[PDB]
DNA sequence: AAAAAAAAAAAAAAAA
RNA sequence: UUUUUUUUUUUUUUUUUU
């Protein structure tokens, strides 16, 4: 029976070419005849290709190049695969390949330019898979041999079988944007009636000390009680500014600078969302820098707001799903949302080794993926919301600002599939 | 609502001068750039140490099999995929006895057992390179286990197992690898759990570093850092632009002299005459007073820049047209000053910081699956979010295991084009020849510039230190 | 010139008298070692530099 | 003695 | 230290205010 694949090829030049695709071939299954790699020595070449030719090539493929357009022993054996092609009635016993860009469709032979060729010119991978796609269409035969290494490197042929897609998809961030911010950033001068010697970290409500006044977004008078001598305050001390030009970035002065007066809003916001967690009765963890807020074992209905679970247990230890909040305003006027798992020992006290807390993080988020991440991310932001489309952060009696509870939604025209 | 564009993947050359995305694939099928007929390979160590690095090199002289071979592919040998030769027979051998690595190791100085653990291989090895015939290619270094949990800073040594330098790092990688400079040997070291780690079991029987599934990529990673280190090219980039230097500095602390003193290094990355890409480490390092500086003097920038240009002179002859710096810290005015003062006139000198703090996270509305790695927000024309860690559908997986954090890039000096940018750094993620990943989540300039940071930090005694990678990674 | 005597002795030569002088068969023939003109790392030194 | 916005060095685990 | 990555810890620095 036929069971070989024929490679022409011009010997003086493109050996390697064809060396790599018989090896490539043999190795996956397919009975391979070449001159360099399969020609018996000091033996009638010319008559042992001919024999091979007529009698067992069941697939000719033609190496086309600059060289072997030319060539004298090429075009006799294509001269004699063209007699047996008559003689098997097979349009598909011939496949030339074409790999020197310089050699253009044009100027290829005639009995070859009839046939379509498979391209190999831009990448030897594509043309080696277009082999394989004209080897099993029409059914060449091919040894399973070892079954193991010649179907694992068929598979790693085809790098093509997962590749970009071009398909819209939408992407949900971990930014809450700003809705809306007070009219106007207010700088009381305080001076003597505000202590010196005081902090303003347990004040009502939100507020920071640059020079000698104080900056908020609340009232003049709303920090009477734990500021009594407050009372007296002339409002026309006030040096308002307006916030959207702070945001846009217009102001810019001598009394303060846009590098730091956003400086002086992104505090505010971290201290507002601070007194809301606290407004709210959830529990904090002190992490290296900033401070996690997580929520008890029972205080949620069995523990898990909307559909989510959120607080769980593994053996001993008691895991609680946590949030902490950042105030960025260089993207956008943005709270980012960062997720973090803490462990207890009774579901109240958080245990106070620090690697045991580490290494129950990881043991518990060992087989969490984006699915257990984001939608717990937004049901805590829910379960922080005041209504079904955003939640306040107070900073003054009368004014608030309305953050989002949708995250930022971004727009990917690549995608991809399991 | 916003806008976010994607940026092709690179495709890394192979031999044929064809190209391919993917280096393990690529290098499966395709073959390395260079030949390098035999790879004469040195071994260090005991008895118990040997058997196993000949185990494990028998291993993979033969194919090893994945478990799933979707997000890893074969392996189909060492000599299958870089046609190079290199197997059990010509290993020069030296020996390290169990008493006498046993004297040294059971002492109460953590520096002083690390100091004496590293000369005792060094001079080993200085001997063998000077006093004998045999010439090594690369030198693998084996250690036992107990050496890997007593040879470090904050390790206690057991008391009951107690027996019996303060300039040199405590940590014996970093400082073996640093006092070898002087006799440029190229050297790898292993932990004997790197090795065959069915040997090494815990109490519940199993392995404790369980390699059954992933067999095949520390194969993968150790036969290309092996092939890297002895003078072979695994692959190479194929978008390099001409005319074109990158430079990355990283900051380093050093706790043997009083302050920090904060040590910098850098690594090149440019174009040659024809289509050789240069790669090497640009060593210099100028240490920067002061404790939280990461800010250098005036001077030392010229000196670096300048040793960077004629870096380029002396191979391609001519200035470069557009330089794109890249760190891990900002840039301020004053070095910038002293950077544009020695830049020539046409030289186009660009500031490109890079940083992951910040924290944006994409979760895609359903899947359990990450954003696909590519993918880019551009916030203004001089900073973007550039997801170099992610998803690539060639490996099944994403690169990231939980939700990714993209990276932030910004042009802190110079014009640049900004998608330009983007599409060089994550160029520069392919090219990491100490692993055999398909990509990396960081710039290979600031994470080799990392590396040769922390191996300086070791040795106060070198000078001029060789600018080749092998001696490094 | 280098180049040019590594590809003689890449292949056999011959001395003038075999019995006295054994001729050369081939680098590869005698030592059984691959050493060939491609791959050697060539460092320039150029002819003013050593003028 | 704070703050936020930037910095590195180390340890633990699980993934490729 | 075959690697990679995500976290958890500290510590530090700058610019401003008293
Ligand atoms: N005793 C020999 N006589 C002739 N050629 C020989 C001999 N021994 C080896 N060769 C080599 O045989 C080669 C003759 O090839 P060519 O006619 O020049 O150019 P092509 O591209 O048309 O050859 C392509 C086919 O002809 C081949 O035979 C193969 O069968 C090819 O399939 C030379 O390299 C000789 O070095």
């Amino acid at each position: 029976m036929r069971n070989k694949i024929f490679i022409s090829h011009a010997t003086p030049d493109d050996n390697d070419f064809t060396r790599w695709l018989a090896l490539k071939l043999i190795g996956l299954g397919y009975e391979v005849w070449c001159d360099i790699l399969f020609l018996d020595k000091g033996v009638d070449f010319w008559s042992n290709i001919e024999k091979v030719i007529r009698e067992d090539t069941c697939k000719f493929l033609l190496v086309s190049s600059s060289y072997s357009n030319q060539r004298e022993g090429v075009l006799k054996e294509l001269a004699v695969a063209a007699k047996v092609k008559k003689q098997l009635k097979d349009d598909k016993f011939i496949i030339p390949l074409a790999i020197d860009e310089q050699l253009s469709y044009d100027d290829i032979n005639i009995d070859i330019v009839r046939l379509n060729a498979i391209d190999f010119k831009m990448s030897w991978a594509r043309g080696l898979k277009d082999i394989l796609e004209a080897f099993e269409k029409q059914k060449v035969p091919k040894e399973v041999a070892d079954a193991s290494k010649s179907n694992l490197l068929y598979q790693q042929i085809f790098l093509h079988d997962k590749s970009v897609i071009e398909k819209e998809e939408i992407y949900d961030s971990n930014w809450l944007s700003i809705l809306s911010f007070p009219e106007e950033l207010r700088f009381h001068e305080y001076n003597w009636m505000l202590p010196k010697r005081f902090d303003v970290r347990e004040l009502t409500f939100p507020a920071v000390r640059y020079k000698n006044y104080l900056c908020t977004f609340a009232w003049a008078y709303d920090f009477t009680y734990h500021l009594p001598k407050t009372e007296t305050y002339h409002k026309s001390k006030t040096i308002r500014i307006p916030t959207e030009e702070i945001l846009s970035g217009s102001y810019d002065s001598n009394f303060i600078r846009n590098a730091e007066c956003k400086r002086l809003i992104v505090q505010l916001l971290n201290k507002a969302f601070e007194l809301r967690m606290k407004d709210k009765e959830v529990q904090e963890y002190e992490m290296s820098n900033k401070t996690a807020y997580w929520l008890e074992k029972g205080k949620l209905e069995k523990d898990k707001f909307e559909k989510t679970m959120l607080v769980g247990k593994q053996k001993d230890k008691n895991w609680h799903f946590a949030i902490s909040g950042a105030s960025k305003l260089y993207p956008f006027p943005v709270l980012m949302i960062s997720s973090h798992i803490f462990f207890t020992a009774d579901g109240k006290k958080l245990i106070d080794s620090s690697s045991v807390q580490h290494s129950s993080r990881r043991r518990q988020g060992k087989n969490w993926w984006n699915n257990t991440w984001r939608t717990k991310l937004l049901a805590f932001i829910k379960y922080l919301s005041d209504d079904d489309t955003s939640f306040y952060l107070e900073m003054g009696s009368e004014e608030k600002v309305f953050v989002s509870n949708e995250p930022v939604k971004f727009k990917g025209n690549v995608s991809y599939n399991i | 609502m916003k806008e976010l564009i994607y940026i092709e993947e690179p495709k890394i050359l192979f031999a044929h001068g064809q190209k391919c995305t993917d280096a393990r694939d690529g290098l499966a099928l395709f073959g390395p750039l260079n030949n390098l007929y035999g790879i004469k390979s040195g071994v260090i160590g005991t008895k118990q140490g040997l058997k196993i690095f000949r185990d494990y090199l028998d291993h993979i002289q033969k194919p090893i099999y994945n478990s799933n071979s979707i997000t890893r592919p074969m392996f189909p040998g060492f000599e299958a995929v870089f046609d190079c030769k290199w197997e059990s027979t010509g290993i020069t051998f030296k020996e390290v006895t169990n008493e006498d690595i046993g004297k040294f190791l059971y002492n109460s100085s953590t520096h002083k057992r690390t100091y004496d653990l590293v000369s005792l291989f060094i001079d080993k090895i200085i001997s063998a390179n000077k006093n004998e015939d045999e010439n090594v290619d690369v030198w693998f270094v084996i250690v036992p286990d107990e050496i890997y949990k007593y040879c470090r800073p904050n390790s206690v040594l057991p008391k009951e197992m107690v027996q019996t330098t303060y300039n040199y790092d405590a940590q014996f990688h970093d400082q073996f690898k640093a006092r070898l400079l002087k006799h440029t040997i190229p050297t790898q070291i292993f932990r004997e759990s790197t090795l065959a780690w069915r040997d090494f079991k815990n109490a519940f029987g199993l392995p404790i570093r369980d390699f059954s599934k992933i067999e095949g990529h520390l194969a993968w990673t150790i036969s290309t850092a092996a092939f890297y280190k002895a003078g072979g090219k695994p692959w190479k980039l194929s978008d390099v632009r001409n005319g074109v230097c990158y430079l990355g500095l990283v900051y380093k602390k050093v706790e043997k002299s009083k302050n920090p003193r904060n040590a910098c290094c850098a690594a090149q990355m440019f174009l040659d005459n024809g289509d050789g890409t240069v790669f090497k480490g640009e060593v210099g390092p100028w240490y920067n007073p002061k404790n939280g500086q990461y800010h250098l003097e005036p001077k030392e920038a010229k000196a670096l820049l300048s040793q960077s240009l004629q870096s380029y002179k002396e191979q391609i002859g001519e200035y470069p047209k557009e330089v794109f710096i890249h760190a891990k810290t900002r840039f301020n005015h004053q070095e910038w000053d002293a950077f544009l003062e020695v830049t020539p006139k046409e030289t186009n000198l660009v500031g490109v910081t890079i940083s992951k703090t910040k924290p944006l996270k994409l979760y895609k509305t359903e899947g359990d699956y990450t954003i696909l790695r590519g993918n880019a927000y551009v916030v203004n024309e001089r900073s973007a979010f550039l997801w170099t860690v992610g998803y690539v559908p060639k490996i099944q997986t994403a690169l990231s295991m939980e939700v990714p954090n993209p990276l932030f890039i910004e042009i802190n000096k110079g014009e640049a084009d900004i998608k330009q940018v983007l599409k060089d750094i994550l160029s520069l993620t392919k090219l990491n020849y100490n692993a055999c990943i398909f990509a990396d989540g960081e710039p290979v300039t600031l994470r080799f510039a990392d590396k040769i940071g922390e191996i300086l930090t070791a040795s106060t005694d070198i000078k001029t230190p060789p600018l080749a990678f092998k001696y490094y990674i």
